[PDB]
């Protein structure tokens, strides 16, 4: 029992947490060395002067839900390496003048939920190093800000979602036009906006604006983001939440406004109502270099087929009726993931198209893959992984530069037909982890000659045996057979792999432990056998592990801990130092010693 | 250790118990109460987390009659532009909103279901409240 | 004899020896006589005077340029004669005089240029003709075919016939009785005779790929105008000349004869659409299409009237829609195009058929995905993904359903089968479901055959999922990694006949899970691990055990296991094929038969 | 016994032999010369089945470089209304035809392949023929 306590922990010297423990005033039982404070949910009510004197060296200081009603002024004072300040949900009904002085390093000021009614009062003109000011869930009504803000010349963040701004006027942002570095995210989410005056962004540039829920009606967004006309910004999101009030309808009008502005990257981030088709609807951003889409509703996705200059495109968790047919002259990345709905895939031309993340859509694939199927020869990174069933009928033609290939969970089909994988000479990694193969050919992985990572867990193999289908990878640093069933091994599968690092052999069906196979894996570091059935082992067999062997997990066995088997067991005391998690290597019989871990055995040999 | 009554509906009984250490106070009501045949309504939920929201999901670990499902993991904050407000919320911030639901389509057995709600949020992520729910069927 | 005894005294191959004439040293009894490719050129009278008890005789390419009369006159009992491929050049009208069982005659490619020439008018028990890849040219039936009255296939296929006309059909006319098949495929038709088929009645015209253009079909199509056919056969072949264009005018025709089923069989044109195409196929009880091609397929929300629906090997842009009133039985089988499942309405449906298509599905089943409360029989099998997300809401009249590799999701997440309270067939053999839900089976209450071969359980032990299954007869719990048993699983199964164990991984024979199993007859443990009866328990199994299949285990045959060992002999009885079982484990006994084995130590 | 060398094209050089022991004459031809890279074209066949082509399938077993192929069952006649009209086509019966093929978009290593294709048909289906198709591939 130490003398911070009832405190914990975290990190020793550096980090406590004193969260909830009914502490009326600042502890003193902590080291002068204690770099992040967590004191939140204590009823600490109120903060004097030099509050934090104890504390010289604090960088992290978290004060939320701290029933903190007065900070007088220097209540900071002794703290000037604090970066991080952490205010939410405290009811603030008196903030001195001074209340952040000596708050020399202050980067990030969270005062989310603080009873804030104006920014023009709030004492922090000082902090010239703030990089980002979190006000949200405040009582704010004004936009305009302050004078003051010409001196927070750091500021990247400015949080201002879910307070009560109704108007944005031109002279709001009369401070904003005389400033300098400019790197500024605003987030005005949630605010009951009514009106922004057009002019009011004329020359400002943002880096990221979020308007999200913002608007009562259509007319009223588009009011309001004609306001917006002249504004650059690199990032838009708009949007809405899916627990709260929603825009009743939704036209090709709605984001008409668009075109006045100038945008390097799109995102409607949610919207409740579903939208028929596209036609029109983002006709003002078929430049932008990135557009994004997620949890909107689109029944007739035939409108994609219109040639946007997208350069990358992101549509997450939306519904379609079908999937989407793309054609797209300059797209170089797609993310197209957890989609719901139309879920066949259908061929694509997309001639830029260097990445490739088509995951967790429940895809069907007929035919799978080549360039024919996305339109381009400049892929280097497919995901195909947890979807449905993708028959392979094409060995990648075309697509001879890809160096990351995923299809994880996907229902592979006809991977034994001939080599799927043929044209991969660049292959880097490749995972077909739980595709439901069935290893019936060694050509399967004929062509993978850079192949570096192989994971190829959950599948099985003709007659649970590993046959010699991996000589040609010699690149191969981590190959994963686990949960395949297997009973042999060849003796000769892992010959070739003198790169090899880590081998998975987990959850497999031997029964005893021949290091054999593995004698040629010079650079074998890790390799793990738990989850088998490992009951012995012969002394022989025991002997032709590299010594690069670092973690050897034998765990969950079902080791037999008799006399009869002394050796095997008198080798795993030997190996020791290399053997992960021995409290979990147990008996499995005699019953005698069911449970009793074999490193502690008592045997007498 | 207390139990803490939700609803009744014309096919359910609702109510749950803490299965965690430090049983943070929350409020759960739901308008109007599930029927199991398909039903629509609103979850209001006030809190005042001790853990950002960011990136919550649930496990659920549902018992039917004494049998056990799989564990199902139930991902509410994505982590970035989520779809429901509260994904924003930080630690200490006071949650008080509205989330509508609507199901259809499964029958189910006559009985007794538990179903242990761990909610986890934050960055190093932790759990944020582990709830157990009793539903008792009784169908039509 | 170099001919093939195939069957003792009965059937003989004597096919392809260079007989120049017919074996004589056969038996007299003979009823099944293949003589093909052999140089018999000639067949004089009394040929088989050998072979009064023949019934098939194949005289397939056997150079055959003339047949005498009474070639065949001893072989009262020929029901089948086959002479294809033979360059007859004389035929006399007695030529085919005695076959007077004769129910088959196969004149394939024999150089028959007019049925006129064809002495066949006294075979008056003559139930199939094929005289197709011959010389006729006209589609004139001869009078003698009034005297065939028995006559229901006639194959005129691969003919020469360019046009048929009214007076060609005299002698049907005056057959009113006839219940014909005709096959007319493959004839270079141009024309047909407005009025020629007026008052015929056909079971049966295939018509397949008899015309260059589609304007030639639809002309010959209006010279059908009157017919009856039950079963109308259209369509072309991969391989040969096709139609160039196939527009909704192609089958306009049709609306003027009275069609019972109706077949599209291959189609080289790739349909856009098949709005108005088929409309005069409006009300046929039967529509198949099969290997056509059809981009836009939501012109099948059109309310047809038919009650069967059939469409195989062929190719759509997208799962059709379909939304039909009357619609009983639809066979949605082999397509190979767009493929993801999506909501049919079909009030009246009784019978679905939807295998063998790599379909997606997602959040199955349910009375919504088919607008039927009435479906008895749902196969799903040979496809994707199938998602289950509804327990059968509104189906609960199911009696059969399959889903036999397909892949299945969610099997584990409730009671997938809740609903199914008459259901007595489910096979979801090979679906990679893992069974990891106790309730997996609930519902299942009148089930009498579960096949779920090559899935898997949790931790490969068999939970007691069975206990609601009271009504199992057959059980198939082959290859799925099965390890363990829980001693009770089986315990409710008092009517299971059957029951498959093959191909798991268990290591000894435990008889205490079969205890209560008083219907059991076969009990399949083939080709798993078994070398011991660990629980002595080897004395519980059912006084109705008939057939124990222990084959290709690894038997260990050591003085250690001598009680097993023992056993194995003393009820070599229930035992199936005793020599498959073999010692796998002492290496100087590994290969010898168990029952072999020496019991002393 | 002997070799029956097909055609030659710019990527490949077909011969077959026979694997059964009624060596039946077939007479193959394929217009233009088959490319492995795709190709289209006719393929004409000559031959005298000595049973009917009913239900006529193919079990190929390939051989790339000593690496062999899982057997695949080729579907030809699937027994009623079928595609092909050789189908049709009886025991003594010349078939003398041409089937159009079309294909593209397989890699295939430089070397030798074999394909057995044994032709089965009938009902009670029995062995139509069995030919060892040697297929030398140098790409490019
Ligand atoms: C090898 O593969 C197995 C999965 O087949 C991995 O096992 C998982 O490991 C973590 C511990 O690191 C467990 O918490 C998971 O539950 C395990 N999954 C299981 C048992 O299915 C294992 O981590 C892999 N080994 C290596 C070195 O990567
Ligand atoms: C067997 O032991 C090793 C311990 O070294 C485990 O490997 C770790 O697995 C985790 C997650 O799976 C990785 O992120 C770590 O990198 C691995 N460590 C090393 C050194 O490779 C493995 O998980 C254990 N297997 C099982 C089934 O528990
Ligand atoms: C139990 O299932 C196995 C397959 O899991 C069946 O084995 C087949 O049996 C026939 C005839 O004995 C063999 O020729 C097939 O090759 C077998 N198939 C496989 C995959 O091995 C077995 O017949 C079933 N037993 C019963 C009684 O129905
Ligand atoms: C084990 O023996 C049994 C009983 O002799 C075999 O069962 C037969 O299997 C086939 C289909 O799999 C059925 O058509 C027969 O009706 C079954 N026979 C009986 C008597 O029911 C079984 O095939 C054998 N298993 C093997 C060889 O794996
Ligand atoms: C800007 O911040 C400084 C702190 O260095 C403060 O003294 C001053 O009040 C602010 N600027 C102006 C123009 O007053
Ligand atoms: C929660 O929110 C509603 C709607 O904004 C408000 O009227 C109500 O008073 C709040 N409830 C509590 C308990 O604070
Ligand atoms: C009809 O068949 C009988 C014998 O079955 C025969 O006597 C008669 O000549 C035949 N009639 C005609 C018109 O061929
Ligand atoms: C095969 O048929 C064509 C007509 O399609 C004909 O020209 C040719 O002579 C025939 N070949 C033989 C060998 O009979």
């Amino acid at each position: 029992p130490e003398s911070w306590e009832p405190c914990v922990e975290v990190v020793p010297n550096i980090t406590y947490q004193c969260m909830e423990l009914n502490f009326y005033k600042i502890p003193d039982n902590l080291p002068f060395s204690t770099k992040n404070l967590d004191l939140s949910f204590n009823p600490l009510r109120h903060l004097g002067s030099y509050s934090f004197f104890s504390f010289p060296e604090l960088q992290v200081l978290d004060l939320s839900r701290c029933e903190i009603q007065t900070i007088e002024d220097g209540a900071y004072q002794s703290l000037s390496h604090l970066s991080t300040l952490i205010l939410t949900g405290n009811p603030i009904q008196s903030l001195a003048l001074g209340a952040f002085s000596g708050l020399s390093s202050l980067q990030k000021l969270v005062a989310v939920e603080t009873n804030l009614a104006s920014l023009e009062n709030f004492p922090i003109g000082h902090l010239k190093t703030l990089k980002e000011l979190n006000v949200a869930h405040n009582l704010i009504q004004s936009f305009k800000l302050p004078e003051y803000f010409s001196n927070l010349t750091n500021l990247e963040h400015l949080d201002l979602s879910s307070n009560k701004i109704q108007s944005i006027y031109c002279t709001d942002l009369r401070v904003l036009h005389q400033m300098p570095l400019l790197n500024l995210s605003l987030d005005l989410s949630l605010n009951p906006m009514n009106f922004i005056q057009p002019g009011a962004f004329k020359e400002i540039r943002l880096h990221k604006l979020t308007l999200r829920n913002n608007f009562d009606s259509l007319n009223v967004m588009k009011t309001c983001i004609q306001g917006l006309a002249g504004l650059e910004v690199h990032r838009l999101v708009l949007g809405e939440f899916r627990n709260e009030g929603n825009l009743e309808k939704f036209d090709k009008s709605a984001l008409e406004g668009l075109c006045n502005l100038t945008i390097e990257e799109f995102r409607l981030a949610y919207l409740d109502y579903y939208l028929d088709g596209i036609i029109d609807l983002f006709n003002c951003l078929t430049n932008v270099s990135s557009f994004s889409l997620v949890s909107v509703t689109i029944e007739r996705v035939k409108d994609f087929s219109y040639n946007f200059g997208w350069q990358h495109l992101e549509l997450v968790n939306c519904k379609f009726g079908q999937f989407p047919t793309l054609k797209l002259k300059s797209l170089k990345r797609l993310t197209f993931t957890s989609n719901k709905g139309g879920n066949a895939f259908s061929e694509v031309d997309l001639p830029s198209l260097e990445f490739l993340d088509l995951s967790r859509n429940g895809l069907s694939f007929k035919g799978c893959c080549s360039q024919s199927d996305f339109g381009t020869i400049s892929l280097k990174y497919l995901d195909l992984s947890f979807n449905g069933v993708i028959t392979m009928s094409s060995n990648f033609l075309g697509l001879e530069q890809l160096e990351h290939l995923d299809f994880q969970h996907s229902n592979l089909k006809q991977m034994s037909e001939f080599s799927v994988f043929l044209s991969l000479r660049n292959l880097i990694y490749l995972d077909i982890s739980h595709t439901h193969t069935r290893v019936a050919f060694n050509g399967i992985f004929n062509g993978l000659s850079s192949l570096e990572v192989l994971k190829m867990a959950g599948n099985s193999f003709q007659e649970n045996f590993l046959p010699d289908i991996f000589t040609e990878l010699r690149n191969l640093t981590f190959l994963d057979l686990s949960q395949c069933q297997l009973e042999q091994l060849s003796p000769t599968a892992f010959n070739s792999l003198s790169s090899l690092q880590v081998l998975n052999m987990s959850h497999n069906n031997f029964f005893s432990l021949d290091t054999f196979p593995y004698k040629c894996l010079n650079s074998l570091q890790v390799l793990d056998y738990s989850l088998n059935h490992i009951m012995t082992s012969k002394k022989q067999e025991l002997q032709h592990f590299p010594s690069s062997l670092a973690f050897l997990n034998l765990t969950q066995n079902d080791f037999a801990c008799t006399c009869e088997h002394q050796s095997f067991l008198q080798w795993i005391k030997d190996q020791r130092q290399l053997l992960v998690e021995v409290e979990r290597m147990e008996c499995a019989t005699p019953s005698d010693k069911q449970g009793m871990p074999v490193l502690s055995l008592n045997i007498t040999c | 250790q207390k139990q803490y009554w939700v609803c009744n509906s014309s096919d359910a009984s609702i109510s749950y118990t803490y299965c965690d250490k430090m049983q943070y106070p929350i409020s759960i009501n739901v308008n109007p109460c599930i029927e199991l045949k398909g039903s629509k309504g609103l979850l209001h939920i006030f809190y005042i987390p001790r853990r950002d929201l960011k990136q919550l999901y649930f496990n659920l670990y549902i018992t039917v009659n004494t049998m056990n499902l799989p564990k199902r993991k139930e991902v509410i904050c994505r982590g970035s532009d989520d779809d429901y407000s509260f994904c924003r919320a930080l630690k200490g911030e006071t949650v008080n909103t509205t989330i509508s639901f609507s199901f259809k389509g499964i029958k189910f057995s006559k009985g007794k279901y538990k179903c242990v709600v761990e909610a986890i949020s934050g960055s190093p992520e932790e759990m944020l409240f582990c709830l157990e729910f009793v539903i008792l069927h009784q169908p039509n």
